């Protein structure tokens, strides 16, 4: 199950979503997105030891759309091949 | 900065306010002086606005009412529950449906209404509901009456749960103003948590309790002998035997093999030909589908924690070129008046209620629903009507909102102000396609009875006379019915049978369902149905956009809601108040919805009721006369209100002859009705006088001074007997004929 | 000075003087402005006190005749899991001198004699040593904090006397506390999916870690 | 018989006390004493003093004329 | 009972207790009494 | 001051000069003057006639089980059949208790009004107290009638506290014949036998 396709698209598409949340390349909760969609920085409060601006809650978010984007991915390519 | 304010005993709870009736007004804390008093004292019971100018308190008032109102149906569910229990004859129309009636009401044997109690079947006497709760617990897994007993039980329970909440978030802690205004919180908790997780636990139940139960009562087991729901969850072998999905044993879930769980959730469609309801391995998809994007959906909204969606950024951003300024403070509109939402919400539930009427006889979602046609008829026909009066209420609140929360300093070249600036071109195009449907339906109605009348049946809108075929519906049924081989592959059969995919569903003799035809008839009243609905709207989108001001009064704000007039000048100004426009408009939510479950009744009657033979042949309760008799009023009048009130008036002396009770005084409130509607205050004022004079003459004056109804009270005494009389009568005539021909 | 897990909101109102204060509050549930009847200042960090007191007494207590069935110190028959153990009579029942159902209401009675005392010492300190207990109504004052009493019942060995020593030895109560309540929440999951007893789950992981961990076993 | 009888003299009698009530308080009453000085057929005298809807005589002639109708029907 | 017993004193809900002892009356009268269409007294 | 919740303030009108005082009064219906002075006479009967009425229901039926007498149970003793009919032995009984308790009406309303024997006016009730009449005939042997008042608030105090322990008794006989359709001596019987399981779950 390791080495099947379920899990590395799983493993990818949490960790290339977390990677986006990191290095500013997807909103989180320290960086709005407007109707231009253009990164803005904004002070949510929220305090962690990341010195980009991660926090607990964009490992919540961007492991949820790790999981959302990533179920589909699976039962996309498991529909079609 | 989404957080929890309360502030903790706002009001002490004390009887000392239950005493003084009027405390809540400053008009009526002075005590009675007429018998208008009385009356205000009601009108003004639940109109929290009008008591005190600080929305804080108002908002505390609406969350312990919603806790009461709450606290209310936990007590109508505990009743239903109970009655199940102790007073139906439940585990007898468990054992076989078909030939027993759902009954679970029984009267008491006082006054020669013990008739009532008639021969329902399974050696049981009772009334014989319409609500259709006996196949919603069939659909449930309900198998025993301990289980009714231990949900009325816990209904009970929640009943004074809502009970202490509603004390608790008014007397010991209740939230402050910001609180109610975090609506990026509540709606993510709605869609998440009430929305998300009931679909959830519902779809738990429907893949725990609903399937294994249902499977085994379509294999003709006793439900004397069906293991309890908690043996499916404990003994798993028990429910691996009906799928055998279930002995993987949740490593399917997370391994995102739900393929494997294509034994019970699947996407079927269609109805079960042993019950003639919809499958609950669909049921049980549906609701975690619908969880599973209901619980996505709560999750848009920014609360406190970063992410999200603040909403006033969503509508400042919708400007366009054809509006300037649009959507602009309606975030201000719709978190500072309660009355806006309040027409929104309620938009959205008459709405809602009516998807609801007509997605339940048309995939019937319970254990023989569709085959009791008394329950079918009874479920759509009240849920149109909640949805009708749900939507009345919705223009109401919207009118209250104008005349007494719209601020139009925030609301300046927005949407809503721009739409009070064309208001007239509104109406006046509402009203030409109000008059052009009226005519193109209504008259096309009057024409068939003239040249019916006149002995040319060719020159007439017929089937066999000048068709008007509905194409645009007759193709949406085809593309609907010839789906699953194309555009939606992986379904077994189609969505409903009333499509056209054949599947003539037999269930104990009694037709479920079968393809709907849709011809002249249905284009002439599905016409008649856009022109009456198109009328409410006209009167009720006239009250609302002229609730502010006129042409005739450009100081109807001032007036108020609850005015009569501004009195007889202009030519007169009687029921020029957005109220009265809710008034009419309840008088054509009667129209439209009572000619919407009159065509539903004669077309389900003619078209889909009925009983199968041997060799495959349908007879239909009224066969096939809504194609020819359903273009004239005289086979309105003659086809489906004298032949079907064929069984209201000669129920006499049965079981039935409550329906003709209630038939009889249904017509006597709504001539009742005629007498509030059609008079004036003046005259039973000085009729009232004259009575005085007559107590004065005896030494019987009472002090609190007779007067006669107000205007507004006059009006609104009116439209409840008409209403409620009318009401009364089509659910007479439908709970009579349904239940004597099914 | 740790801190984890902490925001500005969170800081505002939790400044130290708490046993086990983290700063751990994302959702902002210990806020002095919008303090009401259960969700106030006052009741939540004695909320997590009795709540991890009995998880305390309730993570030792459902694997100990577990522990000592495999040691030999307890009759089998006793030497059972928690869940079938009269508390659940679905996943199995064991005959006590008294049927469970009398036995929640001695429960009850022994629990009403016991919480409505630790109740009203909640609403005003001290004001329940006042009427006659049996006696024993001097030792049962307790202290400004109902937390934590501190008598002569409550404190018999007097262990922690010094404020510094008492301090600091509060942390090590909550913060074995909070393990408790997620022992207890680990032993409720464990007991639904494993199906067996949590002393009986970590003998089966310590043998096979890559064959008996959440993800193999359902 | 007896009870359509009584139904007939009901009828008669609701309308009799209509139309008498329209004649007798025809120049005035104690909710509007100057009704003789407004005409027969006027309207209304305005939603002021609780609302005088139907207050003329020429309305009391209007609600007996159901009243016959439901009589002779 | 100052106030509770002017409630209980209200219009609405001594028209509820008398209704209720009213039609509980004559409920209970025909029952021992049914079908009773001329009085023999 | 003894009370029922000892971390509770007890009520203003309860303020411990009624026998029997332990300010339990959550609901608060003897909040008012007037009402409390009758409810205290409510339950001063309500506590007599339960200590009679445990007296029949507790007392022969003990001595049926012991044998002592052929009584029947207290649930089926209006059923069976005496000298007068149990229909009009209620008229016989209404009337002698519409001067029992017609009478007793008046001292209520109106206190040293019916202390006096009406046939013979040399016979008087020595009471002060409404609701503790005196007399030869309630009190022959003058243990209420007392100069100390503190043991005439105990005795009174011992006579209400031995009265509510009855009404749960014979509220506690009503529900155990409607759920075990047995005698509670036989009931007691039951539970002292197997305390454990012969209980109101043994159903
Ligand atoms: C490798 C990536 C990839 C591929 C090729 C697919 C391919 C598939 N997905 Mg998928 N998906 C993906 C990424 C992808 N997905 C991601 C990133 C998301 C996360 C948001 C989703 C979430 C998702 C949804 C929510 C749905 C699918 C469905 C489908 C099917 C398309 C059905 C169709 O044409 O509807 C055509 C539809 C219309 C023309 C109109 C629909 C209007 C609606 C009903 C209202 C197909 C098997 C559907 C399905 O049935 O799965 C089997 C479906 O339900 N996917
Ligand atoms: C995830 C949490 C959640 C959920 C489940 C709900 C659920 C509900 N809300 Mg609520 N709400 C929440 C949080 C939540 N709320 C938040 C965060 C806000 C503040 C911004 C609001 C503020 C709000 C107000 C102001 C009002 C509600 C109302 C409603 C009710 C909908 C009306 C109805 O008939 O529904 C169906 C009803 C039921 C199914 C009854 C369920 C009742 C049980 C006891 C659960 C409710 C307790 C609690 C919310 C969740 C506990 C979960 C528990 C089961 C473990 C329903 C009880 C409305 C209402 O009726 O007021 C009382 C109302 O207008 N909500
Ligand atoms: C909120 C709803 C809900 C709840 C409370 C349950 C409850 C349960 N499920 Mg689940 N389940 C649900 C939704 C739900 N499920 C849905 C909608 C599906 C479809 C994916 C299933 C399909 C499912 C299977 C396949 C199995 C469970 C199992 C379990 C049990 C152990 C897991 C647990 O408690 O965590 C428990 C009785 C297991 C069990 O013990 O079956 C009874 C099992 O093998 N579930
Ligand atoms: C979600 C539901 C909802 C909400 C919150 C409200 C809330 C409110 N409505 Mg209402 N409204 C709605 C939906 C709702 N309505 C619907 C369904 C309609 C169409 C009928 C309207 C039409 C509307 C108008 C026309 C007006 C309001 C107004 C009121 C306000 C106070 C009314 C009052 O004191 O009660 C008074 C309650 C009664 C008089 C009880 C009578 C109940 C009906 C009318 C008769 C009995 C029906 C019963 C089923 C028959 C039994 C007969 C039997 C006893 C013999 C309050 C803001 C009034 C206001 O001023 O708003 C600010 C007002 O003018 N409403
Ligand atoms: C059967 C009784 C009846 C009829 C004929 C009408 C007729 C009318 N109503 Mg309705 N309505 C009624 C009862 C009636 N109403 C009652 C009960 C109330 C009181 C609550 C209302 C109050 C009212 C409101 C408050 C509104 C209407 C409006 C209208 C118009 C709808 C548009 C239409 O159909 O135009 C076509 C006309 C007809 C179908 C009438 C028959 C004409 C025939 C077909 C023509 C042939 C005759 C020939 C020329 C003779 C030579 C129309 C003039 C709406 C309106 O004026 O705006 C659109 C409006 O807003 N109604
Ligand atoms: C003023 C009109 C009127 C009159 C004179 C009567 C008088 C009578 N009716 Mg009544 N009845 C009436 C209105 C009237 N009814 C209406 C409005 C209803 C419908 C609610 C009924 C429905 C009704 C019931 C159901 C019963 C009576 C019965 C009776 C008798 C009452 C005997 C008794 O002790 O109680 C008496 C002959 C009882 C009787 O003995 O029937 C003859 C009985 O069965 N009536
Ligand atoms: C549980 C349901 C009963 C809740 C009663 C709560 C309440 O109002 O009582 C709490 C009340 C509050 O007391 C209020 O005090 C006011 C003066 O400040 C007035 O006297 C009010 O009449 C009185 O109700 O306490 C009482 O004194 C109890 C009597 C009223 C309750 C009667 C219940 C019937
Ligand atoms: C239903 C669709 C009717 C088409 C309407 C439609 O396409 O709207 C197009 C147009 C959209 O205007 P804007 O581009 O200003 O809209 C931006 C939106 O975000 C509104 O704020 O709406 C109107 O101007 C209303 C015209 C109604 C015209 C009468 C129609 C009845
Ligand atoms: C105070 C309070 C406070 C606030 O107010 C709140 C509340 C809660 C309301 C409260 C409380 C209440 C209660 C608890 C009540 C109850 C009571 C009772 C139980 C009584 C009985 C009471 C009781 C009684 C008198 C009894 C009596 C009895 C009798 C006569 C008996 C008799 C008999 C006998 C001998 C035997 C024989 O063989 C038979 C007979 C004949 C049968
Ligand atoms: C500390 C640190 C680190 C680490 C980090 C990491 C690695 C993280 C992780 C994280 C993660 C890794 C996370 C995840 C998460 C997840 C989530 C958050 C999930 C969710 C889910 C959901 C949302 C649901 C699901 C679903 C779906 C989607 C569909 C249907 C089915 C279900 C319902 C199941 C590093 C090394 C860098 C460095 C040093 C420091
Ligand atoms: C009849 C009528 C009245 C008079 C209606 C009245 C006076 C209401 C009567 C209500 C009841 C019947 C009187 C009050 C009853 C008391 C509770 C006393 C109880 C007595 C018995 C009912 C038990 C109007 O005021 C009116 C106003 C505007 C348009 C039409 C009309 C209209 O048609
Ligand atoms: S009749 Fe009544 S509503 Fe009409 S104008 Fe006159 S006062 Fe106004």
């Amino acid at each position: 199950y390791i080495g099947s396709s379920t899990n590395l698209i799983m493993v990818a598409s949490t960790t290339l979503m977390l990677f986006a949340g990191r290095f500013g390349l997807a909103p989180s909760a320290n960086r709005k997105s407007t109707a231009g969609l253009k990164l803005v920085d904004r002070d949510s409060g929220l305090q962690t030891g990341d010195p980009a601006g991660f926090t607990a809650t964009d490992t919540l978010a961007c492991g949820a759309m790790g999981h959302v984007i990533g179920v589909g991915i699976v039962l996309g390519l498991k529909a079609t091949a | 900065e989404v957080k929890i304010m309360v502030e903790k005993d706002p009001v002490k709870t004390s009887f000392e306010k239950w005493a003084k009736p009027g405390h809540f007004s400053r008009t009526l804390a002075k005590g009675p002086n007429t018998t208008t008093w009385i009356w205000n004292l009601h009108a003004d019971a639940h109109d929290f606005d009008s008591h005190t100018n600080d929305l804080e308190e108002i908002s505390r008032k609406v969350f312990s009412a919603h806790f009461g109102q709450l606290a209310v149906i936990f007590i109508w569910l505990s009743g239903m529950y109970f009655h199940g229990a102790r007073f139906s004859n439940y585990e007898a129309w468990l054992s076989d449906p078909t030939h027993i009636k759902p009954s679970a009401q029984v009267v008491w044997p006082i006054v020669g209404q013990k008739i009532l109690n008639g021969d329902v079947g399974g050696g049981f006497q009772g009334i014989q509901i319409t609500s259709g709760f006996f196949q919603l617990w069939r659909a449930s897994g309900i198998t025993s009456e301990l289980q009714l007993y231990t949900t009325a039980i816990g209904g009970l329970i929640f009943a004074a749960l809502m009970l202490f909440a509603g004390w608790f978030h008014y007397h010991k802690a209740a939230p402050k103003l910001a609180w109610f205004q975090n609506v990026e919180s509540m709606l993510n908790h709605h869609l998440a948590g009430l929305l998300g997780l009931g679909s959830l636990a519902w779809a738990g139940h429907q893949v725990h309790v609903s399937l294994p139960i249902n499977r085994l009562l379509d294999a003709g087991v006793d439900p004397k002998e069906i293991p309890l729901p908690h043996e499916f969850i404990l003994n798993r072998d028990l429910l691996a035997q009906l799928y055998p999905s279930f002995s993987k044993g949740l490593t399917p879930f997370f391994t995102l093999n739900w393929s494997e769980y294509s034994d019970f959730l699947t996407f079927r469609g269609g109805l079960n030909p042993v019950t003639g309801g919809l499958w609950l391995t669909d049921t049980a998809h549906h609701h975690l589908a619908i969880a599973v994007l209901f619980l996505v959906a709560g999750h848009m909204y920014r609360t406190n924690f970063g992410i999200g969606h603040s909403m006033k950024e969503i509508l400042e951003a919708h400007k366009g070129p054809f509006t300037g300024e649009g959507h602009k403070g309606l975030y201000e509109i719709l978190t500072t008046s309660w009355h806006a939402q309040l027409a929104i919400n309620l938009a959205m539930l008459g709405s809602l209620t009516i998807i609801v009427a007509h997605h339940m006889y048309a995939m019937p979602p319970y254990p023989y629903l569709a085959t009791d046609y008394a329950t079918q008829l009874s479920l759509f026909t009240h849920h149109m009507w909640i949805g009708g009066f749900l939507v009345v209420g919705a223009a109401a609140h919207a009118a209250i909102f104008m005349v007494r929360d719209y601020d139009p300093t925030t609301q300046y070249n927005n949407l809503l102000d721009r739409v009070l600036r064309h208001r007239d071109a509104i109406i006046s195009h509402l009203n030409w396609v109000c008059i052009f449907l009226g005519f193109h339906s209504f008259g096309l109605y009057i024409h068939n009875d003239t040249m019916s009348a006149l002995g040319r049946p060719q020159d007439m809108f017929s089937d066999t006379a000048i068709q008007l075929q509905p194409v645009f519906a007759q193709w949406i049924q085809n593309t609907h019915a010839l789906a699953p081989s194309l555009t939606a592959p992986n379904a077994t059969a189609s969505t409903s049978l009333t499509w056209g995919g054949g599947d003539l569903v037999a269930v104990g003799g009694k037709v479920a369902l079968l393809p709907i035809p849709l011809g002249t008839a249905d284009f002439l009243v599905h016409h008649i149905h856009a022109f009456t609905i198109h009328v409410t709207v006209l009167i009720l989108l006239k009250g609302v956009l002229f609730a502010r001001s006129s042409r005739l009064i450009p100081d109807k704000a001032n007036l108020g809601f609850r005015f009569p007039c501004d009195g007889p000048g202009r030519g007169g100004t009687c029921q020029v108040s957005a109220w009265d426009h809710v008034f009419l408009g309840l008088f054509w939510m009667y129209n439209a919805i009572s000619v919407v479950i009159f065509h539903f009744s004669w077309k389900m009657q003619s078209d889909v009721w009925g009983s199968i033979s041997d060799q495959g042949v349908v007879t239909h309760i009224t066969g096939g006369n809504f194609a020819q008799s359903s273009i004239t009023i005289n086979g309105w009048l003659r086809d489906f209100l004298w032949a079907q009130a064929s069984q209201v008036i000669q129920s006499y002396g049965s079981s039935l002859s409550a329906y003709g009770l209630l038939f009889l005084g249904a017509h006597f409130v709504w001539a009742f009705s005629l007498m509030f509607l059609f008079s004036g205050r003046g005259y039973w004022q000085e009729l009232i006088e004259s009575i005085v004079w007559a107590h004065n003459k005896l030494k019987v004056a009472p002090a609190i001074q007779p007067r006669a109804l107000s205007i507004v009270q006059g009006r609104a005494v009116g439209v409840a007997h008409y209403l409620l009389g009318g009401i009364a009568t089509t659910w007479a005539f439908f709970l009579a004929r349904i239940i004597s021909v099914g | 000075r740790s801190l984890i897990f902490a925001s500005k909101q969170s800081l505002s109102y939790l400044d130290g003087t708490l046993p086990g204060d983290y700063g751990f509050d994302p959702l902002g549930l210990m806020d002095p402005e919008g303090a009401g009847g259960f969700i106030d200042p006052q009741w939540l960090p004695y909320a997590e006190i009795i709540n991890g007191r009995f998880a305390m007494l309730g993570a030792a207590g459902a694997i100990a005749p577990e522990v000592l069935g495999r040691i030999g110190l307890i009759p089998q028959e006793t030497a059972i899991p928690w869940f079938q153990s009269g508390v659940i009579p679905p996943v199995g029942n064991y005959s006590y001198w008294a049927d469970p159902y009398t036995l929640f209401v001695l429960e009850m009675a022994l629990m009403g004699f016991a919480e409505h005392r630790r109740a009203q010492d909640y609403y005003k300190p001290g004001s329940m040593g006042k009427q006659y207990f049996l006696g024993l109504e001097k030792f049962l004052g307790g202290s400004g904090n109902p937390a934590y009493p501190g008598g002569p019942i409550f404190n018999f060995l007097g262990f922690g006397k010094n404020e510094k020593e008492l301090q600091e030895l509060k942390v090590k109560e909550v913060k074995n506390g909070r393990l408790a309540m997620m022992a207890v929440l680990g032993y409720f999951t464990q007991a639904i999916f494993t199906g067996v007893g949590p002393f009986q789950n970590l003998l089966d992981h310590l043998a096979d870690p890559v064959h008996n961990n959440v993800l193999t076993n359902l | 018989d007896f009870l359509v009888h009584h139904a007939i003299a009901l009828g008669l009698h609701t309308t009799t006390l209509i139309l008498v009530k329209g004649a007798l308080d025809a120049r005035g009453s104690k909710l509007m004493p100057d009704k003789k000085e407004f005409g027969y057929s006027f309207p209304c005298d305005g939603p002021g003093r609780g609302g005088t809807c139907d207050i003329s005589a020429w309305d009391a002639f209007y609600l007996a004329v159901f009243w016959m109708l439901n009589t002779i029907g | 009972m100052q106030d509770v017993k002017t409630y209980l004193s209200t219009a609405p809900v001594l028209a509820t207790l008398w209704f209720g002892f009213l039609a509980g009356l004559l409920i209970e009268i025909n029952r021992f009494f049914p079908d009773a269409l001329v009085l023999p007294l | 001051r003894p009370l029922w919740f000892p971390g509770s303030q007890p009520p203003e009108w309860l303020d411990g000069s009624l026998p029997g005082d332990f300010g339990f009064d959550p609901l608060g219906l003897g909040s008012d003057p007037e009402l409390l002075k009758w409810f205290v006479q409510a339950e001063l009967v309500h506590c007599r006639w339960a200590m009679l009425g445990a007296a029949g229901i507790f007392i022969p039926e003990a001595l049926t089980k012991a044998g002592i007498l052929n009584t029947p149970s207290w649930t089926v003793a209006g059923d069976q059949q005496y000298f007068t009919d149990a229909t009009t032995l209620f008229v016989i009984e209404i009337i002698l208790f519409a001067w029992a308790e017609g009478r007793r009406w008046a001292d209520i309303i109106n206190p040293g009004c019916v202390n006096v024997d009406p046939v013979f006016p040399n016979n008087k009730l020595t009471g002060t107290d409404v609701g503790y009449p005196g007399g030869l005939w309630f009190d022959p042997l003058g243990w209420g009638q007392t100069g100390d008042a503190a043991k005439l608030k105990d005795l009174r105090t011992r006579e209400i506290k031995n009265g509510r322990l009855a009404m749960l008794a014979v509220l506690g006989a009503v529900v155990q014949a409607n759920y075990t359709h047995t005698g509670p001596i036989d009931n007691l019987l039951a539970h002292l036998a197997d305390p454990g399981h012969n209980t109101i779950f043994a159903l």
